[PDB]
């Protein structure tokens, strides 16, 4: 297992900073509006790219969420996304251990419509991780 | 761990000799051999024989070509392993090259056999772009004669084939379960055949040497069970009944 | 920055020697060389090692091939890049090829890790469309033993450059040698440049491991010192007296 | 529209010499030019070499391969553009093509440089079918040596680079920008990194031609600024403050 | 066929081991809230690929199904997966003579998003086999 | 950081020229029908095609975006961007520096049906920069 | 730029002949069972093909539709659209110099379903243009 | 185009065998529980795939639709292909003529589902004409 081990050590990463945000761990969230802009840490794929003749060598995706309320715009998005939270992750030696190699791959918005409540950007790195 | 069986292939291993001794001698002991690790692709040296002339002047119609095998070439054995210069032994290999004298490496397959060969380095070769790491790229070209994980096998038959007998109670489908069994301590290379002497009034539906024998008509016959050796065979007594 | 482990390929860097010593003496600095940028991509020399027969009539069995390698060669690298007319460097290799020198070249990986090869550019080329920055497209073959990363496989370094500071007042043709030594017990590729931050009243002609300054007229100014490939500094001032 | 940044491509254009005198004095000029219009692709000829062996049997090392540069010649150029009969000079192209002469063409990047060879024309080419225009193909043959762009380009340097002084007032990390400039004539090849004398209470952070330095724990820096070329360089004191 | 012993033989292995599961066989499953969380095993595909002159050699996708309470953190099913099977499905002796070979695909999440009663984790698997 | 730089930008080059427009920038817009024809600029994309070997060398698009009121007919459309923006951005000093390269893709268009309230035209341009 | 003319020059080239339909340009159309079978003309696309060195030389598609009302035999279409557009639109010198090349495309159908209020055929070329 | 030429040729073709079904040209059909067994004739596609540097050598697609009431079993269907459309139209002169090269394309079932009031089947050909 490596999952819980990942997203425990980068969590750790972006909390050694100035705080002003909430860290829901895990995927459930359940925000509220008092709890906001937050951050959450999942994984998506895990497949069984082979690649390799002595371990599985599997491959997902580390996605970085941060929430921000309805309509405020994108530029503190981009601030948020892009120094917040970027540089921070650039170099943790925690995971270079954990982990066989990052690569950085989206870096998307969402914003809700249906009674438009929240606002939602996306950093996407895909990991090659051995379990 | 049976080599008697297709193998799934990922989880092989790749060793180099590194002591003075015959690595054809104890190919299995890997005391003597570096493991090198983070294997990206391997691709082995395939073997392949040189056709040799052989038509003659005087003799009967040449019409079809006449060639028989001539001399037989190991072939060169390439591969591909992330690039790890803080490994110990990546330098040696390279150093192997460097140097240029013949050295011998091994193939532990996930199955339970190694395969050895003896060669020198001839192509050494590192590819790099970006959200990749680095390989290393190495060709090698095998020399002499190698030793197949084939020869290392050996040969497990003969002591001839039990049989289960009597079950002459046969009607309403049946299908009696049957085994012939192999005495040479059940490991037994399995190369039998049951048939029987009616076609008709009893048949056998033989599956992993458990034999089912089914009926229709009755009667008296002989159920005969044969290896396909040719010298080793068994029969058994069968009395189907209609109902 | 592990060297142990496997590691992508992003922020790799290319440099061209423009000194005049041995580039292999001191890889990691790099003083004489020249960096050139924007590289767009890069696919590093390939060893290659040709066969050479082995054989003869009054030999054993004649089934195989028994050769070693013979002419070893590093191949050629080829590169391309954005293109650059109006930067300092482009001109250079391009003028390299020009004259067609045999000069050397430094690839530096995100890992500490350097390799250094020498010979002469064999190919330009220019690519060109719409919607897509001009490319120039380099091949350098190279020549003689390649000086590849793994051969030092020993690299010591630490934090600290000891120097003499004050030394200001120097008279009898001024002509002060002031010490510079390395922290970390001189078991490092040491390297270091130091020149007059002014060279109005002082100057300063560093040279085998320690420094002289010869200062021409009166006058208090610092000196600064860079320990090679930019790490470290320190700053020694020197207030050359008249008299 | 400078030499020194990449450019994208599109808006170049192919320019023919149809004067008498030397095209290689200026060719940024259009004078005696012909212009050519709707270019549908263009590939440059490659500049390209020979590897010349310069092999003896009285040589210490044989392994490694030692060759050097030969003869170089600049390849062929092709390219292709709309099929235009009624346009004045694709004639005088087809009627340079059919006495086979040697003429100079320029190509004007927008990028603001150019560059012109020398050559005959060797390929003509028409390709035909609905849906899309129909393509006249050309290609030409270049010949001697050819005038490249990179050599019209000048270099400014030395004289030095300035450095504001004192900016001594640090408090919670500083972050006072420090403005390293040139004094000739401003345009110059930059290269200069600043390194602090200390790493401890004020550490240099470079970034695109400011230097934004930042203090952590009181003390007196000395920080010294370099050039690349290693002659000129300047050393700022800096009174660092914790708090 | 093949499939019945196949999913009896991956059953045999989970319930060999240490249970705290249910293990509603094949597909209908039907749970209500009281049976939480159990696993179940089914086939899809079961194509004809030739790939062998002598032998029909079949292929088809094996999931390991497990059904998890509503908003459940993945750490839960994270560990669950790479703890309680993937371990267990790394070599079972009946699998191997049953079929010709067993090679992993990936794993992902998901759960009923509204009402929100479960939580989903499937293990997909790949099977080569002559009928 | 580039993109509020990246913004700023080119909105100010656009409000360098003549007025007669709203240039709301960013995302939340909210116009209402007091400050009708308003340019609307903003990023997407941003992927890690790393094609460089010494910086990551990102690439996102650009989107400039202009609003007219229902069934206003296209040539005044087509003239609004001629009008307007289209050759604004065959040169300006500003973004050059900032960013590597950036070409054209596409000019398209699209209206408000249900309703009919609204009617807009996108430019597209692709944009290369590294951060 | 050349849109507003591209279409004025054409639909001129279509008035030329006897009238009896209207010249709807663009795209705002509105009918009502009273202005009934006429023509709109209108472009989409508008990328950014290369192709060349020197100029933009851009691309769009161009769209000549014609309606006619509930379920009016194809017939009408067809002949509609051999004489009454293509022969007349096959050489049009006023758009020669105006454009760099054109080809056609395809012809298509498609028609009211609910309650049949209009029956459209659709013409459609491609168009390459100096912008 | 050549269209109603074409499809009165193939009409007329049909409509020489013994006939029992009623002969819809075009598109407009309408049925009712009065006209059934029926057929229907139509093309789609009309394309511009040139190929050819002497004339237009449109490509077009015909259909022939079969109209039978609601759930009668395909079998009738069957029938209905094999005997009155398929073997009547591999050759007749009239379209020989016409066209230049007719392919075989296509033939397959639908039924309605809501309320299953028809059930046609449609056979599909493929033909290259000049215009």
């Amino acid at each position: 297992m490596k999952h819980t081990e990942l997203r425990a050590a980068v969590l750790d990463a972006l909390e050694k900073h100035d705080t002003g945000a909430t860290f829901f761990d895990g995927r459930p969230a359940v925000f509220d509006e008092a709890d906001f802009p937050a951050v959450a840490v999942y994984l998506t794929g895990a497949e069984y790219t082979g690649e390799e003749l002595d371990s599985d060598t599997w491959q997902a995706e580390l996605h970085i969420e941060v929430f921000l309320p309805a309509q405020v715009p994108d530029s503190e998005l981009d601030a948020w996304m892009e120094s917040r939270i970027y540089p921070v992750m650039s170099d943790i030696p925690a995971l270079s251990d954990l982990i066989t190699s990052m690569v950085a791959s989206g870096y998307d918005y969402r914003r809700d419509d249906d009674a438009g409540l929240w606002s939602s950007a996306d950093l996407t790195y895909v990991i090659t991780y051995e379990m | 761990p049976n080599p008697t069986m297709p193998v799934k292939g990922a989880g092989t291993t790749l060793w180099v000799y590194k002591g003075s001794g015959d690595p054809y001698a104890n190919p299995l002991s890997d005391v003597d051999w570096s493991r090198l690790a983070k294997v990206k692709d391997l691709t082995p040296g395939e073997l392949t024989a040189e056709s040799y002339d052989d038509s003659y002047l005087d003799d009967e119609d040449a019409d079809w070509t006449a060639t028989g095998q001539g001399q037989k070439s190991a072939g060169d054995t390439s591969f591909t392993l992330a690039w790890m210069p803080g490994e110990q032994g990546q330098q040696a290999l390279l150093a192997w090259f460097n140097e240029g004298d013949t050295r011998a490496y091994k193939i532990r397959f996930p199955n339970g056999t190694v395969d050895v060969f003896r060669g020198w380095v001839s192509s050494i070769g590192k590819a790099v772009t970006a959200k990749e790491v680095i390989t290393r790229t190495v060709k090698v070209t095998n020399v002499g004669r190698p030793s197949m994980a084939e020869d290392r096998s050996t040969v497990t038959a003969a002591t001839g084939m039990t049989v289960t007998p009597a079950s002459t109670s046969v009607v309403k489908g049946q299908s009696t379960t049957l085994t012939v069994a192999f005495q040479p301590e059940g490991v037994t290379d399995k190369s039998f055949r049951a048939v029987s002497a009616d076609k008709t009034k009893a048949t056998v539906s033989v599956s992993g040497m458990t034999i089912t024998v089914n009926g229709v008509a009755a009667g008296k016959v002989n159920i005969p069970v044969v290896s396909g050796n040719g010298e080793f065979a068994a029969v058994a007594e069968i009395t189907v009944t209609a109902s």
